[PDB]
RNA sequence: CUGAACUCCUCACACCCAAUUGGACCAAUCUAUCACCCUAUAGAAGAACUAAUGUUAGUAUAAGUAACAUGAAAACAUUCUCCUCCGCAUAAGCCUGCGUCAGAUUAAAAUGAACUGACAAUUAACAGCCCAAUAUCUACAAUCAACCAACAAGUCAUUAUUACCCUCACUGUCAACCCAACACAGGCAUGCUCAUAAGGAAAGGUUAAAAAAAGUAAAAGGAACUCGGCACCUGUUUACCAAAAACAUCACCUCUAGCAUCACCAGUAUUAGAGGCAGUUCAGCUGUCUCUUACUUUUAACCAGUGAAAUUGACCUGCCCGUGAAGAGGCGGGCAUAACACAGCAAGACGAGACCCUAUGGAGCUUU
RNA sequence: GCUACCUAAGAACAGCUAAAAGAGCAAGAUUUAUAGGUAGAGGCGACAAACCUA
RNA sequence: GCUAAACCUAGCCCCAAACCCACUCCACCUUACUACCAGACAACCUUAGCCAAACCAUUUACCCAAAUAAAGUAUAGGCGAUA
């Protein structure tokens, strides 16, 4: 009956997924943070 | 359709009615004059009549009694009921309050009146007062009165 | 709150704390705010038309700091002088020339003259000067900040001008347009003596209480009574 | 249902500025005569009623302070008395509130 | 924006010659940014057109409406601008020349629907201008009389040509 | 006799066909050279907008409409009426988010303030943050664990020797709070309270029209008139009284497999995996109905404050008949007709509102 | 971080018949907090061809 | 009379020429920006589909060192498109 509150945050969880730590982890993640650099994003990642 | 419908819809409904009345009724008591919207105030002013009469059967009267423990929410109030109240009008058979339209009130408009207890310590209200009999309008009528008394002689 | 105290102590209850500013640069002024020694004019001079020689001696005291600052200086001429001065003034008021008034009158002085007539229409002449304007008394401050010294000079002026001022909608307010009438002032003059480009300009006026009263107003006015509270009562 | 058309200053005029949009002039407003403030006739004035509440809220301030708490209501009447007043014969037997004023001239002791 | 109001009452009028009749004063004033609805001002800027200061001082008095207070303001202020500085004799001795509302610099304000939808609603300012002239209110236009009537419709019938001939 | 843009007459004469083509001219802009109150000759180009289901901005219409909000009196101290659906705490989340002062900012509200500026604040004992090595030890559930019982077979444990003298750091600690929805529509773990000692206010004021919503009462009748009232095991599913079917599944059946160090499985044919499994009637009660009526609340309408959206070619926006007309407010004939709010109505305008074939297009999935 | 399934280690469930425990009225093929796993040629599915943050 | 209107700069574009960048202190690959414990995970592998052939099934393009010319020639190609 709910709609629209799909997040549930969790700061372990959001750590854990899109975590500096998590996105060097692969070279897939470790583009993702070179992407954003080259944007300039003022977050990298969470 | 509301032919003959003395009573007016107030609150949440018919008990709310009573109730709400019921606390200006007190506030009445307790102060001697009050303000409110002009509606509740005249719907009240019934029961604050009403009131006094009842006061007037006496402490003693059980059914009076009665009803001024329910009217009067505050029980220190009934002493001053039987006491106070219903000793100032012994005399009077009816008329115990005055009901005067004031301004209406600043934050919705609405329609406002001051209801008080004949003969409380109070300042007076500024009462209307009907114009002067030494006015030219009264002294032309003051003079046809002595007249029709001189003809009425004859 | 108009006051600065209660600025500031408005600014103490909201916690703006604002800062003081030291400069180098100040306000520099070209006039003084009052006069130096106030000339109470004699009362019935104009009925007229030791102490004395003490107060004469102040002025030779005084006339020597001036000559001083500028040697080329005779009392003698600066009651003829005056008189220019404070006709040339007025004369501005006519036609509003505030630039060239501003040479002739002192900071002091302007605001008096021109603040109450932005809006108005002022039509003044000097018909004529009954008798000779004489120096009553000369003063110098004491050096002051900026090393700024000041002399200041009490001209009596008895002459005869005509005023008449018209309100903003050209409807005559005051005086009479063509009517000559006799008025005594006191006008004192002031001059930077420091300032190399400083030149006497008028000051301000001194005003006797025996002065008898001005010209009445054409129109009548209504001095309100105290506005009471519902609690407050009128008392006599 | 949504509108069909788009209503025209001229249309909307007529509907806003219609007479009986307008505000009506009153007729009923008076000078009061005790304090020159304006009025309307069936109604107390403004001026003068809030003299009295202003005053009525001192005296009920002072009947606090006798009372000192709630549910303490007199079981005799009450007279108000001011500074350089003494209580009367009639008025004997009743609470008294003292008030550090002069008697109101339009309240006259009874 | 624009404040022409205001630099009206700074017009100065060459002095008058006894011969001409005494120009009446006029007195321009208006409050800026009120929080109020041109709309709704209008009829309260349009019920005092044309009375006199204290019939309108009366009639905003008793009005239930927000606007009228602020108008009220605005009149006694002007009212005691024209004797002190506009050289009016009597402050009774003032009507209601010109009085209207404009609309004022508005706040666009992010609003919602009760769909989720997302919606702007605008926070209403306006202006109050108003014109006081010296001297009593002119009286009204009276209704147009029947003999008048007659006299316009016998003069239409005067005005006939030959039309669209020699 | 009337009666065209035909023809004549006075004058003028290249000046009424889409696309398309050909020949001239030209707004503004820039450049070269002129010019010098806004021009000329040329060169150039992001070079001209009533036709957009186009973009951005401004402002209208709908509309001051829909909608929103504050229990009562008072001395503003306090008391009264009513609600409780909760409340307090922890966890998680959140991150200074109704403390003081000030404000010209803000809520319907020029005290309040959750907005702005300044100032202050949550103090560890609770909680988080732990541990020397090597070998070795650890069959007996829980359920008041005792008795009687089981089956799905279970959160709770060491010793030996070596090594080690030191101390209370660091971090969380505030709030009217989170995820949402934008009429709480809703969501939200644990402990305690089990009706509150904690926490709260349904009515801005008025009137008491319709229509609408909810509730209550209802003569006589009691489902009449209405699609249809109310009273081979098990498990999920849409629906809900539910029925039904589907799937799952105990049992049953066939099918494949003789084996281990990542699933099956730390299993081994009594195993593992893959498939199939074919209550009415009656009686009784009811505003459902005959057939509706009354009252309360909400809405409503009026006053005050605040204040949306879809919609809108323009609009000086009538009826009848005719016109393809049951395609006409706008055309033909006739009739009607001073102007202009408010409340209703829903016949029309106008709007909110599947299927078809076609295109030398796809994608699942099914194979002959 | 929704949802589906699964893993780890947790938690919750009044009374009434009450042998039998069971969605009986009102303890289970139940519900639920936390962290983790399975990813689009896919995952997951007591299979709606559904769901996998519209 | 309001609402508004009006503005000339901030910078930017295209070339040319020259091969750029970056350790105050402290912190930062663990849940980054977290002073301070026996590691061990290690990178390398045809671009694809498709503009088109008016479908589509082989088939067309995006780089390898001098403007121009040879030349859209030799040549390849459902010898079609096209290259
Ligand atoms: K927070
Ligand atoms: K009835
Ligand atoms: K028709
Ligand atoms: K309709
Ligand atoms: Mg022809
Ligand atoms: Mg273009
Ligand atoms: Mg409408
Ligand atoms: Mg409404
Ligand atoms: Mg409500
Ligand atoms: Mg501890
Ligand atoms: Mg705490
Ligand atoms: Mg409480
Ligand atoms: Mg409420
Ligand atoms: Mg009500
Ligand atoms: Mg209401
Ligand atoms: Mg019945
Ligand atoms: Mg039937
Ligand atoms: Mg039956
Ligand atoms: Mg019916
Ligand atoms: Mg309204
Ligand atoms: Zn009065």
């Amino acid at each position: 009956k709910a709609r629209g509150n799909e997040y549930q945050p969790s700061n372990i969880k959001r750590k854990n997924k899109h975590g500096w730590v998590r996105r060097l982890s692969t070279p897939a993640g470790v583009q993702v943070i070179l992407r954003r650099m080259l944007k300039g994003r003022k977050s990298l990642s969470h | 359709i509301s032919h003959g419908r003395v009573f007016r819809r107030m609150g949440l409904g018919p008990e709310s009615r009573i109730h709400l009345l019921r606390n200006l009724l007190t506030g009445l008591v307790r102060h001697e004059r009050i303000e409110a919207p002009w509606a509740r105030v005249d719907e009240m002013r019934g029961y604050a009549e009403k009131l006094i009469d009842y006061g007037k059967l006496g402490d003693t009267n059980e059914r009076a009694m009665r009803m001024a423990d329910f009217w009067l929410t505050e029980k220190d109030l009934i002493p001053k009921l039987f006491q106070v109240l219903a000793p100032r009008y012994k005399d009077q058979t009816g008329g115990y309050t005055r009901m005067l339209q004031i301004p209406n009130r600043s934050l919705d408009r609405a329609k406002m009146a001051v209801i008080e207890y004949k003969g409380n310590c109070l300042p007076p209200l500024p009462l209307p007062r009907r114009d002067s009999h030494l006015t030219l309008l009264n002294q032309l009528l003051q003079g046809l009165r002595q007249d029709l008394r001189q003809s009425q002689e004859a | 709150f108009k006051t600065e105290k209660e600025f500031m102590q408005h600014a103490r209850k909201a916690g703006l704390v604002i800062p003081p500013e030291k400069s180098d640069r100040s306000i520099h002024l070209a006039c003084t705010a009052g006069i130096f020694d106030a000339y109470v004019p004699p009362e019935g001079d104009a009925r007229i038309s030791t102490e004395r020689m003490k107060k004469t001696m102040a002025s030779q005291v005084s006339i020597r700091r001036i000559k001083d600052y500028d040697a080329n200086f005779k009392i003698k001429d600066f009651p003829e002088k005056a008189k220019d001065i404070f006709i040339e003034a007025h004369l501005c008021l006519n036609n509003s020339d505030h630039d060239r008034l501003h040479t002739l009158v002192t900071e002091h002085c302007f605001p008096d003259m021109t603040w109450d007539i932005k809006y108005k229409t002022v039509r003044w002449s000097f018909v004529e000067s009954l008798e000779p304007s004489h120096v009553v008394q000369v003063r110098c401050s004491s050096m002051m900040n900026q090393g700024n010294v000041y002399g200041q000079i009490t001209v009596r002026m008895h002459t005869r001008q005509t005023l008449a001022i018209y309100d903003r909608f050209g409807r005559l307010m005051y005086g009479q347009e063509d009517v000559p009438k006799d008025v005594l002032e006191y006008v004192v003059f002031e001059k930077q003596l420091t300032n190399p480009y400083g030149s006497w300009r008028m000051h301000t006026k001194i005003v006797p209480p025996w002065a008898p009263p001005k010209q009445p107003i054409l129109k009548t006015v209504m001095i309100p009574g105290p506005q009471l509270k519902p609690e407050e009562e009128y008392e006599e | 249902a949504a509108p069909k058309n788009r209503r025209t200053i001229e249309v909307n005029r007529c509907r806003r500025r219609n007479p009986q949009k307008l505000i009506k002039v009153k007729n009923n407003i008076d000078v009061c005569p005790e304090c020159g403030h304006l009025k309307q006739k069936h109604v107390l004035c403004a001026y003068c009623y809030e003299k009295v509440c202003k005053e009525t809220a001192e005296i009920r301030r002072q009947i606090g302070k006798q009372e000192g708490g709630p549910f303490k209501a007199p079981t005799i009447e009450t007279v108000v008395l001011y500074t350089g007043e003494t209580p009367s014969e009639q008025d004997q037997g009743k609470r008294i509130i003292e008030r550090d004023r002069k008697r109101p001239s339009w309240f006259t002791q009874n | 924006i624009s404040r022409k109001w205001e630099k009206k009452n700074k017009i100065v009028y060459p002095p008058q010659l006894p011969g001409e009749p005494r120009r009446p004063a006029e007195i321009y004033h208006c409050r800026r940014q009120i929080k109020y609805s041109k709309d709704k001002m209008w009829y309260l800027a349009k019920l005092i057109r044309g009375m006199s200061i204290d019939q309108a001082l009366a009639q905003l008095e008793f009005n239930d409406k927000k606007g009228a207070k602020i108008i009220k303001e605005v009149l006694l202020e002007a009212q005691d601008m024209a004797v002190r500085d506009h050289n009016v004799e009597f402050r009774s001795n003032l009507y209601i020349a010109e009085s209207t509302s404009g609309r004022g610099q508005c706040l666009k304000r992010i609003r919602y629907h009760g769909r989720g939808r997302f919606g702007i609603m605008e926070k209403v300012y306006c202006h109050y201008f108003v014109k006081l002239v010296e001297g009593p209110p002119p009286p009204p236009e009276p209704p147009k009389t029947a003999v008048a009537h007659a006299k316009e419709y016998i003069q239409q019938l005067r005005s006939r040509t030959i039309v669209h001939t020699l």
